[PDB]
C-alpha cells in the first residue's frame, strides 16, 4: 500500500545522514 | 530454393511489377498522338522494359517476396554469372590499372626529372606501358618470385617508436 | 501521493535556493587569492 | 574572356530555346504549358526526366524565366 | 612561462631569433658548428608560445623547441 | 678524414629524421675538431618544412 | 607543336580526355547493352 | 597563491578565467597533480571507487523511492499490458492547465512521467510487489550507500589506509573476485531466485518473516545431498501458466527448458535460476586458479614469460607484459573498458532477442529506449577504452623492460596496421554507398528491378544452423538427422526451436538484402572509428610530423603552422575525431533496430523489406513517416503529452547546431572580440566601476574541441531520444 | 655596456589618439615604453592601429605589450633604419631596460652572453615519460 508520512521522514533523516557523510568523505578527499 | 527464393519466372510479384510498370507507361502514352516523337519514345520505353524483364526471367535470377531479383554470392555454380564471374573480370580491369601504373612510376622514377613526368604524363612511355598489361597476372607472380614486387622493410622511412 | 505539498516545498528549494547557494559559495571560493 | 563566356552562354541558352523547347506551344497556350528547353538522353532510364510538360513536347521544366523574356521581347 | 630549449643540432643560422616577436632568443658563442654560434633563451618568460621560432629553423627536426605551459599573463598576449 | 667521403651515398640511421632508411649524397664534411654534426647530406625529396638537405655525425650514417 | 603535345599531356587535359573517352565507352555499351544485372555466360 | 585549483600550481598562477576551466576540467587527473605519489594516487581513486559505488546505489535507491511513492506499481502488477509505468510526479510551476491535464496518465491524481526503464517489468519478475517492498528497498540501499561512504572516509584514514604493494596484489585480488564477487554473489542471486523469485510467479508469497518456514522445493535439500539432482526439475510449469498466479504453475526449482514463456514472452524464472546457479559454480571454480598464500596456484608473470613461440613469430612473447600492466593503471582502464564495451554491447544485443523480464516483450518503447541506452554506453565506453590506451603509451609505456614483446611489436608495424584498417574502411564504404546510391538512382527512374539486392546467405545459414526453417538450408538443428539436433532434442530443443520459429518476437529476425546493407554500413561504422582510435593510439608517442609527440602529453593543441600546419596532431585529437564516427555508427545501429522492429511490431515488414535497400527510403519512410506525431506534440491548436518530447527534439537540434559552432570558429575570432569587449567595459560609465578579477580570454583550442564535442553528442542523444520515444509511445507499434 | 636611462623630457609622436592604447593594465600591471631617435619628421603606423609622424630627434611612445615594441622596432629598423630600445615600466616607477640587454642585437652574436637552455644533446635523445614517472620533471629539463 501507499507508504506513510513516517516513512517519509525516515526517508529524509536517512538521506540527511548519508549526506554528512558524503560532506565527510568529500572532506576526506579534499586534502 | 537458396533462401526461401523462387525463381523469378514464376515469381507472381515479378509478373505484377511488369504489368504495373507497363501500365504506367501505356497510361503516360494515352495523352500523345500515334505519331509524335513523344509516342515513340514511349512506346522504345515499354519494349525496353519488356525485354529487361524477358532477360532476367531468362537467366534465372531468384525473386524474393513481392518481385525483386536477389543476388547470391556465396559461391553456387548457379549464381556464379552474378558475382563471381563479373567480380572476375573487375579484378582483371582493377589490376590492369594498377600494374600499369604502377610500371610506369617505376620507369619515371629512373628520369632525371620524375616530378615532370608525372604532372606532364609521357603519353608514348605511358601507352607502350600501358599495353603490357594484357598479361598482368603473370607479371605480378613473376615480380612476387623473384623478389622484385616488395621492398625490404630496410629501405622503407618509418617514424620513431 | 502521501504528501502533495512535499514536491512543492522541495522543487522551489533545488531548483532555486541551493544553486543560489551552491554558486555563491563556489565563486567566493573560485575568487580567493589566498 | 568571361564576357565570351557569358555570351557563349547566352547563345547555349538561346539555341536550346529554338531547338530543344516548346517555346511556340508555350506563346499558343501560356497559362496551362510548362516551359521546357531540356531534353535528356535515353541511356539509363533518365528519359523518365522527360516529363510531360504539355504542348505535345517531353523535356525538363526550366523555371528561368526566359520564355516569359522572349514573349516580351516579341519573339 | 612557456619552455624553451636548443639542441646541439643547431647550425647558429640566427633565423629563429630574427622571427621571434618577443625577443626571447639570442645568439651566442659556440665551438659545434661551421658558424660558431647557438641560440639561447635567457628570457623565455617573456615568450608567447608562437612557435614562429621553430618554423623558422632549417634542421631535419627542430633544434629549437618550445614546450608550452604555465600561461602567465605575458604569455596568453594580453593588453589589459 | 672524419667521415664518408665526398659524393657519396649514405644512409641515415637518425630516427627522428624525415630521411630515415633512406639515401642521399654527402656534399661535405667538415675536419674541424669539436663539431658535432660535420657531415653534410643532400636528398632527392624534401621535407614537411621544404628543406632537402641536413647535417649528421658520422656515426648515424652508413654506406648504402 | 612540341609546346601544345607537352601541354595536352598535362594531367587535367589528359584526364579529362581519358574519362570522356571511358564514359562514352560505358554510354555506347549501356546503349547496346542495358539493364542488364547478371553477366551472361 | 593556493587558488581554486590547488592541485595545480601554474593553474592558480593564471590571471585569467582559463584557470576555473581547466581546474574544473583537471580535477580527476590525479596523475598529474603536484606532488603526487602513487601511494597517495591509489588511496584516492579507492575511496573515489567508495563515492561512485555510493552514487550508484543511491541513483537506484532514489528510483525505487520515487516508484513507490508516486507510482503506480500495484495497479500495473494486476494488470501489466493495459497500464502505462509512472516514473515520478512532475511539478512544474511552469505548466499551463493543458500541460496539467496532458500529463496526467497511469491513473494518477496529477502531472507523472511514464517510465521506459523496464524497472517495472525488472522488479516484478524478482518478486517485488507492493510499494512497502520498494521502499523496504530503497531504505536498505540508502544504507548500503551510507556504509560504502564510511568505508571509503576509513580506508583513507592514516592506520587504514593501504600500501601500494596490496594495491598491486594481482592473484588476490583476481581469486577473491572471481570466486566472491562474481561466483558467490550469483549464488546469491540464484538463493533469491528460488526462494521469492520463482514462488512470488506461482502466487506464494515469500518474505523474511517466513524464510525459515517458506519451504522451497517439497523435497527440501535431500535430493541435492543425495546427488539426485533431478528432481528439481520433474515437474515444470505448464503453457497455461499464468505469472505470479498459481493456476498453471509447477513444483520445480530448475528447469532446463529454454525459450519464452508463452504468457510473459520472457524466460523463465527456473530457468536463469539455473543460469547463476551454474555460472557461479564455474567463478568460483575459477577464482581458485592463482596463488595468493597457501603455495597452490598460478603465478601470471610466470605464465606470460612462458607463453613466447619458439619460432619467434612473436618475438619475446609476453614477456615483461606482468609488470607494464600491473604499474600502469590507464592499462588495466583500458582492458576493463574494453570488455565493458563489449559485454554492454552483448547486453543490449541479447535483452532484446532474449527479454528476461515479465511483459517486458510488449514494452515496445522501453525495450527500445533500452537497447539505444546500452547501445550508446558501450559505443562511448570502446571509445574511452582506446583513448586510455593511447594515455597508456604516452605516459606509462617503457620500451625499455617492453623489448621486443607484442607490444613492441604492435608499435614496429603499426604502418601496416593502419594502412589495413584504411583499406578496409574505403573498401567497405565506397562499395555499401555506392550500391545505396544505384539503388536510389534505380528507384528515382522507376526500375526497382534494377537495384543490386545481394542476400545475406551467411547469416541466413547461421540462423538455419540455429533452427531456422525459413530458409531452408536443413542443416545443424534445422534438419532432424543432425548429430546436434539429436543431442538437443531432450533439453532445450522444444522450447528454442518454438521460440526461433515464432516470428512475432525478436529472437532472430528474418533478414534481406537491406539487412546485408546495413550490416556492411556497420562494419564500415566499427573499421573506421577503429581505424582512427588505432592511429591515435600507435601514433600517440610519436611519427613523422612530431617525432617528439610524447614529451607534449596527450592532450595538447597543436605544434603550430610550421612544417605545413599540425591541426590535430594529438592522440587526444584522435579520440575527438573518433567520437563523431562513433555517434555516427551507433546511430546508424539505433536506426536499424528501431525500423526493423516499428515494422515488425505494426506487422507490416514489407515496408522495410522494400524500402530499406535504398536511402530514400530510410529518408521517408523512417525519419519523415515516424516524425509526424513527435512534431505535432504543441501546435496552434493545442498539445498532448508528447509536447515535451516536440520539446526535446528542438532542444537537441539546437544544442547540436551550437556543438557546430564551438567545432567551426577555431579560437582568434573571439579572442580579438572579447579584447573589444573588454575595452568596452572598461570604457563605459556606471560600468567601469564593477570590475572582474579574470582576466576574459576566449576559450582554448582543445577546450574548444570538447566543448563542441559535448554539444554535438548532447544534442545527438537527446534529438535522437525524443524521437525515439515520441515514435514509439504515439503509436503503441 | 651600461643600461641608459630612461629621460622624461623625450617628446612623443605626433598622434591623433587611438581606442588601441594603455589600459587598466598599463596602471595596475606594467606597461612599455619605445624610445627612438629619427633624423626627420616622418610618417609611420602605430603598431596598435594607425599613423603618426615621429619628431625629427628624440620620439617617445607608450605600449601596452613587449610585441607591440618589437612590431615597432622591427620596421623602425627595417624601413627607417633607425636605432631603438625599449623599457617596462612598472606602476611604482621602476623601470628595466630590456631588448639591446648586452648593447648588441641579439640577431648578431656578441661575447659574455651565457647559453640558457641549450641541451648537449639531439632533441631525439630524450628520456622517456614513463621512466621520469611520478618524478616532478620533465624529458627536456635533464
Ligand atoms: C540594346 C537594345 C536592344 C536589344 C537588346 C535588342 C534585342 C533584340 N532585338 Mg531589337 N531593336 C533595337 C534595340 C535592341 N534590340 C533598336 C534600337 C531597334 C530599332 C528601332 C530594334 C529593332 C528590332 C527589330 C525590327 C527586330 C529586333 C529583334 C531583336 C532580337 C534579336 C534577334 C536577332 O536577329 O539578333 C541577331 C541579329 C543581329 C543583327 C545581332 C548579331 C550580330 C550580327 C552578326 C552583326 C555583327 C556585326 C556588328 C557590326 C558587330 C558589332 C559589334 C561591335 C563593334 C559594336 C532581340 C530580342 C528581332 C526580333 O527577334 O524581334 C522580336 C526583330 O525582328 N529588334
Ligand atoms: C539520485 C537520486 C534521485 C534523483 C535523481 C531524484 C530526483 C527527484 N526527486 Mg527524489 N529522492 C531521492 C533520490 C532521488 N530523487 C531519495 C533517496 C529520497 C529520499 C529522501 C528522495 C525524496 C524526494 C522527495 C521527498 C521529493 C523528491 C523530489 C524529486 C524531484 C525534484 C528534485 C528534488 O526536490 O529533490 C529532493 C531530493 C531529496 C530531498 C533527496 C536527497 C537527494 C538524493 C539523496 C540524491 C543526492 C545525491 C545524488 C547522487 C546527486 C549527486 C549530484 C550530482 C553529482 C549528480 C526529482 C524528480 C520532489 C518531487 O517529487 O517533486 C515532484 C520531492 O518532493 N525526492
Ligand atoms: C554554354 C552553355 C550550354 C550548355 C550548358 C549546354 C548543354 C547541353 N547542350 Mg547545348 N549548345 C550550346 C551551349 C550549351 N549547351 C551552344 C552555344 C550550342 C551551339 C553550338 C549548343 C548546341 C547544342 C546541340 C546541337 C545539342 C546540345 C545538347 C546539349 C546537352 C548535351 C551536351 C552534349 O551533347 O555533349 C555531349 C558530349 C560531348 C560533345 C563531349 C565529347 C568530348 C569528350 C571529351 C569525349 C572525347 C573522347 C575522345 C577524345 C574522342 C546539354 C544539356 C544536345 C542535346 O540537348 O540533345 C538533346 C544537342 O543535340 N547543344
Ligand atoms: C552568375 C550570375 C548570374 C546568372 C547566371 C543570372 C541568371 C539570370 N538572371 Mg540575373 N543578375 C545577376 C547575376 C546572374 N543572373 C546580377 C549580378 C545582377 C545584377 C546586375 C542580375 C540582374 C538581373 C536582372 C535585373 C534580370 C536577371 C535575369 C536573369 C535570367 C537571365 C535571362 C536573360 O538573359 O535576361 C538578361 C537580363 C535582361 C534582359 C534584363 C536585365 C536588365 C538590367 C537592368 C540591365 C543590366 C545593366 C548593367 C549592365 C548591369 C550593371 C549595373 C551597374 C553598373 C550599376 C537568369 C535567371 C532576368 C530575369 O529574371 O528574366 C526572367 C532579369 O530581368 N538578372
Ligand atoms: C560500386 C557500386 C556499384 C556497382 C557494383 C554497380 C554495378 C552496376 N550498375 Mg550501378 N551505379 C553506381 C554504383 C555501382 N553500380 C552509382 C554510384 C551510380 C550512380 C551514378 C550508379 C548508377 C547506375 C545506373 C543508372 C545504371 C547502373 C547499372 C549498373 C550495372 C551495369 C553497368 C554497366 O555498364 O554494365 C555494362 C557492362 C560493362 C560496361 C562491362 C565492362 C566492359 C569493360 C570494357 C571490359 C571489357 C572486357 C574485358 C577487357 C575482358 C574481360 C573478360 C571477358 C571474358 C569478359 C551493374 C550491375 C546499369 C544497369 O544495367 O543496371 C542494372 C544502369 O542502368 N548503375
Ligand atoms: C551509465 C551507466 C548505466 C546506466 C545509467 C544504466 C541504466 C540501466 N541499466 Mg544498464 N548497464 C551498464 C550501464 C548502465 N546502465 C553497463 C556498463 C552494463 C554492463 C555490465 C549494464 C548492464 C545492464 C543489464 C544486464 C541490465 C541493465 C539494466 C538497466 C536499467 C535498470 C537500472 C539499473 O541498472 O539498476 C541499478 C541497480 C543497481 C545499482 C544494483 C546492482 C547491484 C547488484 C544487484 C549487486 C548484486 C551483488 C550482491 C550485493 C551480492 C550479495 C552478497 C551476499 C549476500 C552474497 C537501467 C535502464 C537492467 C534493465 O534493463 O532492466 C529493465 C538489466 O537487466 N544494465
Ligand atoms: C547463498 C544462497 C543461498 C542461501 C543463503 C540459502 C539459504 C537457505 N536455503 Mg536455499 N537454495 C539456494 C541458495 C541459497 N539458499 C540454491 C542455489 C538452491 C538451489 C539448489 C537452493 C535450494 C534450497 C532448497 C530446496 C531448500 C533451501 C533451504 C534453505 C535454508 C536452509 C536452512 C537449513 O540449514 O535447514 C536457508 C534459508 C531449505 C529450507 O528453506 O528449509 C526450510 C530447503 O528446503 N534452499
Ligand atoms: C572507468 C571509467 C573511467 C575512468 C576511471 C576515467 C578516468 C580518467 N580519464 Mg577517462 N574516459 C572514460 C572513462 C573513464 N575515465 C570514457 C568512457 C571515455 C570516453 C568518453 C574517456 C575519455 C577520456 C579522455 C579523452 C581523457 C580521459 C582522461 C581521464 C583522466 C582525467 C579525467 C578528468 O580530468 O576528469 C574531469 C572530468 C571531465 C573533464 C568531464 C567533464 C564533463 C564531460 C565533458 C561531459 C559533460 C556532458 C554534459 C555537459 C553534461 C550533461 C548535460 C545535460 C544537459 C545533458 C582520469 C584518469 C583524461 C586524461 O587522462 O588526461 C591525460 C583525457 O584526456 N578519459
Ligand atoms: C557523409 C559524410 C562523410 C563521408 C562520406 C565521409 C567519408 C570518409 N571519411 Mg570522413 N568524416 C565525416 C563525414 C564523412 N566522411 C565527419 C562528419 C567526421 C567527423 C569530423 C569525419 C571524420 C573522419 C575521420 C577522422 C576519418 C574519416 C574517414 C573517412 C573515409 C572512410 C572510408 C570510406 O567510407 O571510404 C569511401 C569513401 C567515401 C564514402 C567518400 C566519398 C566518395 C565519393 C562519393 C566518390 C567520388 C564521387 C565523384 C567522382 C566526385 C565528384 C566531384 C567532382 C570530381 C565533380 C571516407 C573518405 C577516415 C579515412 O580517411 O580513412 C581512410 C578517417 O580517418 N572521416
Ligand atoms: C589500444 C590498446 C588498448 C585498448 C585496446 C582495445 C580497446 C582493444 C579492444 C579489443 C576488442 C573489443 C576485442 C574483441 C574481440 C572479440 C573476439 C576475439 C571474439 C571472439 C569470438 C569467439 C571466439 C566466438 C566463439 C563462438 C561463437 C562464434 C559463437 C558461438 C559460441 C562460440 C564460443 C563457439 C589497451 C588499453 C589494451 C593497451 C594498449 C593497446
Ligand atoms: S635554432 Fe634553428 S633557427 Fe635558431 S639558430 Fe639554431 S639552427 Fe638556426
Amino acid at each position: 500500500t501507499s507508504i506513510s508520512d513516517s516513512q517519509i521522514i525516515v526517508a529524509l533523516v536517512s538521506a540527511f545522514i548519508t549526506g554528512i557523510l558524503a560532506l565527510r568523505l568529500g572532506k576526506s578527499l579534499y586534502q | 530454393d537458396v533462401a526461401g527464393l523462387t525463381p523469378c519466372k514464376e515469381s507472381k510479384g515479378f509478373a505484377k511489377r511488369q504489368k504495373q510498370e507497363i501500365k504506367k507507361l501505356e497510361g503516360r502514352l494515352k495523352l500523345y498522338a500515334p505519331d509524335s516523337a513523344p509516342a515513340l519514345a514511349i512506346n522504345a520505353t515499354i519494349e525496353k522494359t519488356k525485354r529487361r524483364f524477358e532477360f532476367y526471367g531468362n537467366q534465372g535470377l531468384l525473386c524474393g517476396t513481392d518481385g525483386l531479383p536477389h543476388l547470391i554470392v556465396d559461391g553456387d555454380q548457379a549464381h556464379l554469372g552474378e558475382f563471381v564471374y563479373p567480380g572476375l573480370v573487375f579484378l582483371y580491369i582493377a589490376g590492369w590499372i594498377g600494374w600499369v601504373g604502377r610500371a610506369y612510376l617505376i620507369d619515371v622514377r629512373t628520369s632525371k626529372k620524375p616530378t615532370e613526368k608525372e604532372i606532364i604524363i609521357d603519353v608514348p612511355l605511358a601507352l607502350r606501358i600501358m599495353s603490357k598489361g594484357l598479361t598482368w597476372p603473370v607479371a605480378a607472380i613473376g615480380e612476387l618470385r623473384s623478389g622484385k614486387l616488395v621492398e625490404k622493410s630496410s629501405n622503407i622511412t618509418v617514424s620513431p617508436r | 501521493m502521501t504528501a502533495s505539498y512535499l514536491p512543492s516545498i522541495f522543487v522551489p528549494l533545488i531548483g532555486l535556493v541551493f544553486p543560489a547557494i551552491t554558486m555563491a559559495s563556489l565563486f567566493i571560493y573560485i575568487e580567493q587569492d589566498e | 574572356g568571361q564576357l565570351a563566356v557569358i555570351f557563349i552562354w547566352l547563345s547555349g541558352m538561346y539555341f536550346h530555346g529554338a531547338r530543344f523547347s516548346n517555346y511556340e506551344a508555350w506563346l499558343s497556350d501560356p497559362t496551362h504549358i510548362k516551359p521546357s528547353a531540356q531534353v535528356v538522353w535515353p541511356i539509363v532510364g533518365q528519359k523518365i526526366l522527360n516529363g510531360d510538360v504539355g504542348g505535345g513536347f517531353q523535356g525538363i521544366q526550366i523555371t528561368s524565366g526566359f520564355f516569359q523574356l522572349w514573349r516580351a521581347s516579341g519573339i | 612561462a612557456h619552455s624553451v630549449k636548443i639542441y646541439d643540432t643547431c647550425i647558429g643560422c640566427t633565423q629563429c631569433v630574427r622571427a621571434c616577436p618577443t625577443d626571447v632568443l639570442e645568439m651566442v658563442p659556440w665551438d659545434g658548428c661551421k658558424a660558431s654560434q647557438i641560440a639561447s633563451a635567457p628570457r623565455t618568460e617573456d615568450c608567447v608560445g608562437c612557435k614562429r621560432c621553430e618554423s623558422a629553423c632549417p634542421t631535419d627536426f627542430l633544434s629549437v623547441r618550445v614546450y608550452l605551459g604555465a600561461e602567465t599573463t605575458r604569455s596568453m598576449g594580453l593588453a589589459y | 678524414v672524419i667521415g664518408p667521403k665526398r659524393g657519396s651515398i649514405v644512409k641515415v640511421l637518425r630516427r627522428e629524421s624525415y630521411w630515415f632508411n633512406d639515401t642521399g649524397k654527402v656534399v661535405a664534411v667538415d675536419q674541424a675538431p669539436g663539431v658535432r654534426y660535420p657531415v653534410v647530406v643532400r636528398f632527392d625529396k624534401v621535407n614537411y618544412a621544404g628543406v632537402s638537405t641536413n647535417n649528421y655525425s658520422p656515426d648515424e650514417l652508413e654506406q648504402s | 607543336m612540341q609546346d601544345v603535345k607537352t601541354y595536352l599531356s598535362t594531367a587535367p587535359v589528359l584526364a579529362t580526355l581519358w574519362f570522356g573517352f571511358l564514359a562514352g565507352l560505358l554510354i555506347e555499351i549501356n546503349r547496346f547493352f542495358p539493364d542488364a544485372l547478371v553477366l551472361p555466360l | 597563491a593556493s587558488r581554486f585549483p590547488k592541485f595545480s600550481r601554474g593553474l592558480s598562477q593564471d590571471p585569467t578565467t582559463r584557470r576555473i576551466w581547466f581546474g574544473i576540467a583537471t580535477a580527476h587527473d590525479f596523475e598529474s597533480h603536484d606532488d603526487m605519489t602513487e601511494e597517495r594516487l591509489y588511496q584516492k581513486i579507492f575511496a573515489s571507487h567508495f563515492g561512485q559505488l555510493a552514487i550508484i546505489f543511491l541513483w537506484t535507491s532514489g528510483n525505487l523511492f520515487h516508484v513507490a511513492w508516486q507510482g503506480n506499481f500495484e495497479a500495473w502488477g494486476q494488470d501489466p499490458l493495459h497500464v502505462r509505468p509512472i516514473a515520478h510526479a512532475i511539478w512544474d510551476p511552469h505548466f499551463g492547465q493543458p500541460a496539467v491535464e496532458a500529463f496526467t496518465r497511469g491513473g494518477a491524481s496529477g502531472p507523472v512521467n511514464i517510465a521506459y526503464s523496464g524497472v517495472y517489468q525488472w522488479w516484478y519478475t524478482i518478486g517485488l510487489r507492493t510499494n512497502q517492498d520498494l521502499y523496504g528497498g530503497s531504505i536498505f540501499l540508502l544504507f548500503v550507500s551510507a556504509l560504502f561512504l564510511i568505508a571509503g572516509w576509513l580506508h583513507l584514514q592514516p592506520k587504514w589506509k593501504p600500501s601500494v604493494s596490496w594495491f598491486k596484489n594481482a592473484e588476490s585480488r583476481l581469486n577473491h573476485h572471481l570466486s566472491g564477487l562474481f561466483g558467490v554473489s550469483s549464488l546469491a542471486w540464484t538463493g533469491h531466485l528460488v526462494h521469492v523469485a520463482i514462488p512470488e510467479s506461482r502466487g506464494e508469497h515469500v518474505r523474511w518473516n517466513n524464510l525459515l518456514t517458506a519451504l522451497p522445493h517439497p523435497q527440501g535439500l535431500g535430493p541435492f545431498f543425495a546427488g539426485q539432482w533431478n528432481v528439481y526439475a520433474q515437474n515444470p510449469d505448464s503453457n497455461s501458466h499464468l505469472f505470479g498466479t498459481s493456476e498453471g504453475a509447477g513444483t520445480a526449482i530448475l528447469t532446463f527448458l529454454g525459450g519464452f514463456h508463452p504468457q510473459t514472452q520472457s524466460l523463465w524464472l527456473t530457468d536463469m535460476a539455473h543460469h547463476h546457479l551454474a555460472i557461479a559454480v564455474i567463478f568460483i571454480i575459477a577464482g581458485h586458479m592463482y596463488r595468493t598464500n597457501f603455495g597452490i596456484g598460478h603465478s601470471m608473470k610466470e605464465i606470460l614469460e612462458a607463453h613466447t613461440p619458439p619460432g619467434g613469430r612473436l618475438g619475446r612473447g609476453h614477456k615483461g607484459l606482468y609488470d607494464t600492466i600491473n604499474n600502469s593503471l590507464h592499462f588495466q582502464l583500458g582492458l576493463a573498458l574494453a570488455s565493458l564495451g563489449v559485454i554492454t554491447s552483448l547486453v543490449a544485443q541479447h535483452m532484446y532477442s532474449l527479454p528476461p523480464y515479465a511483459f517486458l516483450a510488449q514494452d515496445f518503447t522501453t525495450q527500445a529506449a533500452l537497447y539505444t541506452h546500452h547501445q550508446y554506453i558501450a559505443g562511448f565506453i570502446m571509445t574511452g577504452a582506446f583513448a586510455h590506451g593511447a594515455i597508456f603509451f604516452i605516459r606509462d609505456y617503457n620500451p625499455e623492460q617492453n623489448k621486443d614483446n607484442v607490444l613492441a611489436r604492435m608499435l614496429e608495424h603499426k604502418e601496416a596496421i593502419i594502412s589495413h584498417l584504411s583499406w578496409a574502411s574505403l573498401f567497405l564504404g565506397f562499395h555499401t554507398l555506392g550500391l545505396y546510391v544505384h539503388n536510389d538512382v534505380m528507384l528515382a527512374f522507376g526500375t526497382p528491378e534494377k537495384q543490386i539486392l545481394i542476400e545475406p546467405v551467411f547469416a541466413q545459414w547461421i540462423q538455419s544452423a540455429h533452427g531456422k526453417a525459413l530458409y531452408g538450408f536443413d542443416v545443424l538443428l534445422s534438419s532432424a538427422d543432425s548429430p546436434a539436433f539429436n543431442a538437443g532434442q531432450t533439453l532445450w530443443l522444444p522450447g528454442w526451436l518454438d521460440a526461433i520459429n515464432n516470428n512475432s518476437n525478436s529472437l532472430f529476425l528474418t533478414i534481406g538484402p537491406g539487412d546485408f546493407l546495413v550490416h556492411h554500413a556497420i562494419a564500415l561504422g566499427l573499421h573506421t572509428t577503429t581505424l582512427i582510435l588505432v592511429k591515435g593510439a600507435l601514433d600517440a608517442r610519436g611519427s613523422k610530423l612530431m617525432p617528439d609527440k610524447k614529451e607534449f602529453g596527450y592532450s595538447f593543441p597543436c605544434d603550430g603552422p610550421g612544417r605545413g600546419g599540425t591541426c590535430d596532431i594529438s592522440a587526444w585529437d584522435a579520440f575527438y575525431l573518433a567520437v563523431f564516427w562513433m555517434l555516427n555508427t551507433i546511430g546508424w545501429v539505433t536506426f536499424y533496430w528501431h525500423w526493423k522492429h516499428i515494422t515488425l511490431w505494426q506487422g507490416n515488414v514489407a515496408q522495410f523489406n522494400e524500402s530499406s535497400t535504398y536511402l530514400m527510403g530510410w529518408l521517408r519512410d523512417y525519419l519523415w513517416l515516424n516524425s509526424s506525431q513527435l512534431i505535432n506534440g504543441y501546435n496552434p491548436f493545442g498539445m498532448n503529452s508528447l509536447s515535451v518530447w516536440a520539446w526535446m527534439f528542438l532542444f537537441g537540434h539546437l544544442v547540436w547546431a551550437t556543438g557546430f559552432m564551438f567545432l567551426i570558429s577555431w579560437r582568434g575570432y573571439w579572442q580579438e572580440l572579447i579584447e573589444t569587449l573588454a575595452w568596452a567595459h572598461e570604457r563605459t560609465p556606471l560600468a567601469n566601476l564593477v570590475r572582474w578579477k579574470d582576466k576574459p580570454v576566449a576559450l582554448s583550442i582543445v577546450q574548444a574541441r570538447l566543448v563542441g564535442l559535448a554539444h554535438f553528442s548532447v544534442g545527438y542523444i537527446f534529438t535522437y531520444a525524443a524521437f525515439l520515444i515520441a515514435s514509439t509511445s504515439g503509436k503503441f507499434g | 655596456f651600461t643600461p641608459p636611462t630612461l629621460n622624461a623630457d623625450t617628446p612623443a609622436p605626433i598622434f591623433g589618439g587611438s581606442t588601441g592604447g594603455l589600459l587598466r593594465k598599463a596602471q595596475v600591471e606594467e606597461f612599455y615604453v619605445i624610445t627612438w631617435e629619427s633624423p626627420k619628421e616622418q610618417i609611420f603606423e602605430m603598431p596598435t592601429g594607425g599613423a603618426a609622424i615621429m619628431r625629427s630627434g628624440p620620439n617617445l611612445l607608450k605600449l601596452a605589450r613587449k610585441e607591440q615594441c618589437l612590431a615597432l622596432g622591427a620596421r623602425l629598423r627595417t624601413k627607417f633604419k633607425i636605432q631603438y630600445q625599449f623599457y617596462r615600466v612598472f606602476p611604482n616607477g621602476e623601470v628595466q631596460y630590456l631588448h639591446p640587454k648586452d648593447g648588441v642585437y641579439p640577431e648578431k652574436v656578441n661575447a659574455g652572453r651565457t647559453a640558457v637552455g641549450v641541451n648537449n644533446r639531439s632533441i631525439g635523445q630524450n628520456a622517456n615519460p614513463a621512466e621520469l614517472k611520478f618524478a616532478h620533471k620533465q624529458a627536456y629539463d635533464l
